[PDB]
């Protein structure tokens, strides 16, 4: 169910997707921080242009360097969590990517040439 | 050009993670602890996982150690600190039957403030040895244990403190991975996880030497030692079997209330009306010989020699010496050198009675338990020893602090954040209209 | 077992030291607590006691007139009076009293009364 | 030491208590000289009932309180129930009830 | 004008749908629960496909066993408070029969996923 | 096939519930509920709508009887601690100018320390009789009241604790209705109803048996109780036309002061100049006349065809059975049996007054109220009776909860939480084929 | 480039750390941790405010959006290539700033305009 | 025209501010500032962008000052009370070695309550005279200078209360901007601006009439006033180059323990060996005479009026008229007026102690310092003076409110809300989508 298919292929699991007072400060802090992911996680699908969607795609390229495997094998001999171990030094680079290459799409739409 | 990155949201991946996890659920356990948990709670196996847990290093056990103090001392603090019985005490000899004089009781007696500031009183309570000090010597000027240390807090009479299981549960994007491997030993990898959001329910037991009322093994009786080559940890025996231990205090207290201040009053003993013996236990031989015979077959499997001694506990406080546990709101401390001695119908365990008590240590604060009415008889299961190790090896019925009995029960569980953002190549870009 | 005797200071003088003692049969002398229990004519006994402890305890309306008095190697429960008056009937038994003893532990329960005498200590 | 009293006016063939209020009482007891010249215990161990005491005797010491109740009620009860205890010194016995019911 | 302009049609609604320790804990308190009302709207709304909208048409039809009144009874009545009320105990089934269309539209989506 | 699920965000829609309010509005009130309000606030009136109400079930009351005790907890913690005065009193009833004897203010020694621990003298003060108990039959000798059982603590001199008016306000997510039906009972539906953010100022006037200092009834006299049959019940009498009451303190009060400890100091009554009577207040006749034959005229409503007679309070302590003003801490305590002595050009009540309070009835925290120098004089205008029922039928000017000096402005509020999902019907799927 | 990264750059250079922005408005003993939770939740409740005024006005999940609110000559009488090359936002926000809630009364009631207008009327199409 | 609004989000413009800023990294302020700090610090330099600093109504100054207030008081908490000590106290001359008079300090006997409820005990201290006051005229009686007063409490030996440097950093939401410009002065445009993730680390040193451990002006010496010609504000003069001063108490104190109360412990000092000057600083004097000089030019720029004259504090409170400060836990209050006495190897500062003290003149608190055993030196680094002015014109030490000490460092700070909302003009209309 929550974690169902955790074990199985990334593309296998693709299936799955769609799934008093220092009491009070306890409780306080435990649901701002519940908040604040929640709200980190929507900004930043907002920002790249994935609001709403489960998959999503862009027009950032993969770069070369990435793991340097074929589609062949990334999602059929692989699973999530050993993906997530493969690429997790482009984590950064790959979000600035995506900001970057939403910010221009939006600054496109918006231009004196062409939109009229 | 192919090779493009595709977002993905709800990703199944997790990385090791520490947060705060709720308790959830006249008794102080769920003064607070009010939040009733899911009745029908869910499993998942998650086919083909293997996670790494370590009971050893396991925060939910430092948080639980911490949760544990902090609801006792909001417990007591709202009630009567005994500050005006730092007196000197006269502590007579008790007497009894045909002169029998009473082996570790005296007979104060002092001069109380009262709550008018200027009278004075002569008080007199029945005080076990145990929680007094002789000043100087050869003299009848006697002073209670604390005062040299902090001062008192008195057990609120209306509270009780008797253990209810409680689940922790994870914060919504945490979750709690469990271990069921029947042979998984406190640490390194473990197949066959599952996830749940709350644990099974752990009664937060405080006695130490032997664990009472915990889960019992499933399987074989489990070693569970940090490191068994080195003698420098503690061993936490899981058995299989649980131990029938039967404890007893056969007399009644009775209760005389001194007025110390306006709207205070510190309870103490008046007579004890009963047997002479102050407290005892008993565990049936044949059960603790071969339960003991079971777990020397396990050691055996560390230690291949034909040589496996046990002995009593090394010197030091009661706190450590003796099995020292909360019976009906009484406290006991009882002898196990009768149970931890051999090598490889019942036995009756003589047993102290203690009424100024610091439990978890702390040092500078002490709980008084006020005498209880009536007489006190406690059933409870041996689910596990605690032991320490000192070829022809000597094991002692010793231990570490309180947070060993809880990593006794939280071994199984992990806790982890969910991650469920990531990046992977396709061969779809963005199409843009 | 340990029945005992009645006792009084029969035909003492009145206004005259007086006194008696309650010997018990199948007793030691010194068996644990004893005490009096002269219950007055009409009233509540005073407290007296002549334990094993060689105690000679004695309620404040004794005075500095009565004691209690140990017990004879015939395990005879004794005590007297000074000045005893005509005036103090009582019925002078004898008995394993409460407050006989301390009773820091108690245990179970005991009693015993020996037996009543006539104490009028008249003429 | 303190002492108080029954003062009999007990009724008769009827469910019944004698009863205290010594303000120094402390684990009291209750006996009661019914008869002869000896008072049976009502009670030992404080309020416990007294071994071979009646079956519907009951006993309620609680600080400066007492009661000696019998559910018996026999006729003519005139059982001269008091109450002692150690209390303040020596020992506070009241002659408490006379002639009961 | 909160709650203003109650009562009428059920199209009444027009546009008008345009929205000291102790003390410190209620405060918080206050702030966070306000927080998290307004959160679990949202998240609500986005499971059954309404995202920056006052109103959404779905695929869900109604059952005679919710409601076996016709559009001529509902929405000319001058009210919707009782109507709420009438239907209160259908919430969860229309609810729930919301998230499983847009699952279901999801799924549709998700299979057919339009590439450059 | 046409019968469709449309759904909509932000429907007037609201539910009963049960939230926390704020407050808005040299004193602890202004001090704590010191929030501004909105200057002219815009009340809005919702059209064809009909709303229940019930003031006996409204946890507003609740909420403001808790936050009442909450300041003053809050206000009085941080002030000097009376313990130290709990010492024996040696008490006689001299006078200051009283040629004779008052029959009060007695005159009591006592050994209090002073600035250091070490040092102890004799001081005097003036106490009330009301304040002070004796200790034994025809003794010469006293503690103060509520010393035994009970802590004793002066009222900080430093603040005042002034009725000004309060308004709460809700909290985002809720709203205020209002009942605007002027001969609305408080039992059911109102069939006008407006909703605001805030509601009106209400004075948090402490009062114990005629209600004081709020707003008046439109229309006639409404009288309002839960139930009206039932003798168990409290039925609020809701005036039209207030009544003047002037009390007073006329004597000249002066003050000296006791130090004790490093900071502190005890303010004591000294010398008092003037008449014999301690206070009494001054009610019109023709206007008490009046007004309750007023009230009889709607009584005879609910209770016709009978004769009705109003009589004294049965007793009780003085919190019970007298009128009870806050005046400044000369707190008075003034008897109206001569004003509820009917049966169906000016009086003077005598009044008496008392420094020791256990107000709430928190009895193991008693307030010492500071005395005032100079004369009182404060008047008030009554609004209302806490009156309680039980041929002839029997009206007794009973006490009654402080909740019920509170019920009787918050009656026409209610808090309803905005719930702004739902469904429609309508004959559409969803546009995206 | 970075958290006001190019400031002081033109209206327009400037529209290219729009995402930079965005990212710093969330976060990564007794009454001190009130204090600090009291900075969070405001901090949450600002993040929040601004995105339902954003949202009010139809410009959700976007960080550049147009209207239908024509710009009037009163509130800055200036063409494009004078704004959005030779000024920066700071001096913008000042040059404008007496329109502050006037373009977004404005730009609540064009959306108000724009949603009644889809509303039945030539719904379900 | 043709143009439409255009909405946009993440537009880099700020306001000024005041938020919440928090602190990063035995030691209270470690303790307190858990939080680590960045070990990489990023700057971004603000090309073409120009800003209004404020010095004097920075509001960064005063959240350091209630930080700073609010830890000092919560770290004193859990420590001893001295008010037992407010007793009678006999304070006769003290004797060191062969020398029978110490003018600092005198030797009191008095009467101590120790763990028990019993006869006290009689002890001896040692106490400097600065910290007592006589009772009455020609008296062997004394008292501590604080009774009669508030209450005094004994900084627990524990803690250490050494500077370390303080980072504020801003919450997310808001910046913190940096002025550049060397020769800045307090206030008015900064034309060179970079941000800051937070503070550089300020280390809290408390002190009066001179700065110390602070940084040295970047350019030459730097004179900051509010308002130059007003003579009601302080002058900071921010040095440019540091004078090295040495402070000692060249002295072996050796310390008891007198126990007071139930489980408490007074500090108190035994005996003092050593050189009976009891303390000074050590300052050279061509350091100084240099100093004053670069001083005295640049005070010229502000005062064109030749001979200006140094002068010495006029008078006042010791925390005023003396330089304090915190050397090795002691408390150290110098003369100074050898610093001041013109128009302009070493020279030295007589110097006393004190061990009772009201920190940030608030009254109600007063903290005993412990005394500390050994001997003590240690040498700090001047970095400016706290200077105002009063025919030429003539100059004195100023006084602060402790704010000053923290505006010199905090200067070039100003605390911004991020405003990421905000519209311009373009070509397109939203049209249809
Ligand atoms: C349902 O409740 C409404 C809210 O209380 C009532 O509406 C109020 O009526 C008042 C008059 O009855 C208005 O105030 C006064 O109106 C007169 C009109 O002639 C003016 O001259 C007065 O100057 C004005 N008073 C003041 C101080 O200005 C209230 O303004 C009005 N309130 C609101 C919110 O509209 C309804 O009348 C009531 N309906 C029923 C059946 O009782
Ligand atoms: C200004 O800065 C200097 C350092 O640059 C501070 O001097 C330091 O002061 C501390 C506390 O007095 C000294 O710590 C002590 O050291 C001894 C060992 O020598 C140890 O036994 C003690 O337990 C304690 O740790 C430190 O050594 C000393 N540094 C030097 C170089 O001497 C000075 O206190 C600061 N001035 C002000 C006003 O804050
Ligand atoms: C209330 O009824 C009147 C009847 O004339 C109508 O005009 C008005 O619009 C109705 N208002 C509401 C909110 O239903
Ligand atoms: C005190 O009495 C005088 C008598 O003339 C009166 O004028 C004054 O108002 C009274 N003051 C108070 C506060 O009662
Ligand atoms: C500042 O102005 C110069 C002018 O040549 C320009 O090159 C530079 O990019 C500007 N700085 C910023 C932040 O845009
Ligand atoms: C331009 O703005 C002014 C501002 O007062 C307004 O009066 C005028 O009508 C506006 N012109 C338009 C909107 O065409
Ligand atoms: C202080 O007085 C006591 C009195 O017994 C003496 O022993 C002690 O040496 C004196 N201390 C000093 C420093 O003079
Ligand atoms: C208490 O104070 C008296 C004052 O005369 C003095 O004589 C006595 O010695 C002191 N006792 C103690 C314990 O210091």
């Amino acid at each position: 169910g929550f974690l169902g298919a955790a074990g199985s292929t990334m593309g296998a699991a693709s299936m799955t997707l769609t799934v008093d007072t220092h009491w009070g400060i306890k409780q306080l802090q435990a649901r701002v921080l519940a908040v604040e992911h929640y709200l980190r996680d929507q900004q930043l699908l907002g920002i790249w242009g994935c609001s709403g969607k489960l998959i999503c795609t862009t027009n950032v390229p993969w770069n070369s360097t990435w793991s340097n495997k074929t589609l062949s094998e990334i999602w059929d001999n692989m699973t999530w969590l050993q993906w997530d171990k493969e690429i997790s030094n482009y984590t950064q680079i790959i979000y600035g990517l995506l900001e970057e290459s939403q910010n221009q799409q939006e600054k496109n739409e918006t231009d004196n040439l062409t939109c009229d | 050009e192919n090779l493009w990155v595709t977002v993905y949201y709800g990703v199944p991946v997790w990385k090791d993670a520490e947060t705060t996890l709720f308790c959830a659920s006249h008794n102080v356990w769920a003064t607070h602890c009010c939040v009733p948990t899911d009745p029908n709670p869910q499993e998942i196996v998650l086919e083909n996982v293997t996670e790494n847990f370590n009971m050893w290093k396991n925060n939910m056990v430092e948080q639980m150690h911490e949760d544990i103090i902090s609801l006792w001392d909001q417990s007591l603090k709202p009630c009567v600190k005994l500050t005006p019985l730092c007196v000197t005490l006269n502590c007579t000899n008790a007497t009894a039957s045909n002169s029998s004089i009473i082996e570790g009781m005296k007979n104060c007696s002092f001069n109380i403030t009262t709550e008018l500031r200027d009278k004075r009183e002569k008080k007199n309570a029945l005080f076990y040895k145990l929680d007094i000090v002789q000043l100087d010597g050869n003299s009848s000027q006697y002073r209670l244990i604390n005062c040299n240390t902090s001062a008192i807090t008195q057990a609120c009479p209306k509270v009780s403190f008797e253990p209810i299981p409680i689940h922790y549960c994870a914060p919504a994007g945490f979750a709690i991975l469990k271990c069921n491997n029947k042979t998984f030993t406190g640490t390194g990898p473990c197949n066959n996880v599952s996830t749940v959001q709350c644990t099974h329910g752990i009664k937060p037991v405080v006695s130490t030497q032997l664990l009472l009322n915990g889960s019992l093994a499933e399987g074989e009786i489990i070693i569970r030692s940090e490191n068994i080559t080195d003698n420098g940890k503690t061993i936490l025996v899981h058995l299989n079997e649980s131990v029938k231990i039967e404890c007893t205090r056969p007399n009644n207290k009775t209760r005389t209330s001194i007025r110390i201040g306006p709207g205070q009053a510190f309870y103490a003993t008046g007579q004890v009306i009963g047997d002479i013996r102050e407290a005892y236990c008993n565990i049936s031989e044949s059960t603790w010989n071969e339960t003991l015979g079971k777990v020397v077959k396990q050691l055996r499997k560390h230690f291949p020699h034909k040589n496996i001694t046990f002995q009593p506990s090394s010197g030091g406080d009661l706190e450590v010496t003796t099995h020292s546990f909360n019976c009906g709101g009484e406290f006991f401390y009882c002898n196990t050198s009768g149970l931890f001695n051999s090598t490889w119908d019942s036995i009756t365990l003589p047993c102290r009675i203690k009424q100024i008590i610091n439990m978890w240590q702390e040092v500078g604060r002490a709980m008084y338990a006020p005498p209880i009415q009536g007489n006190i008889t406690c059933v409870s299961n041996i689910t596990g020893l605690i032991l320490t190790r000192d070829n022809t090896e000597t094991f002692r019925p010793g231990g570490g602090d309180m947070r060993d009995n809880w990593r006794s029960e939280l071994y199984k569980y992990k806790v982890v954040k969910i991650e469920p953002l990531g990046v992977a190549p396709t061969a779809c870009k963005r199409r843009v209209v | 077992x340990x029945x005992x005797x009645x006792x009084x200071x029969x035909x003492x003088x009145x206004x005259x030291x007086x006194x008696x003692x309650c010997x018990x049969x199948x007793x030691x002398x010194x068996x644990x607590x004893x005490x009096w229990x002269x219950x007055x004519x009409x009233x509540x006994x005073x407290x007296x006691x002549x334990x094993x402890x060689x105690x000679x305890x004695x309620x404040x309306x004794x005075x500095x007139x009565x004691x209690x008095x140990x017990x004879x190697x015939x395990x005879x429960x004794x005590x007297x009076x000074x000045x005893x008056x005509x005036x103090x009937x009582x019925x002078x038994x004898c008995x394993x009293x409460x407050x006989x003893x301390x009773x820091x532990x108690x245990x179970x329960x005991x009693x015993x009364w020996x037996x009543x005498x006539x104490x009028x200590x008249x003429x």
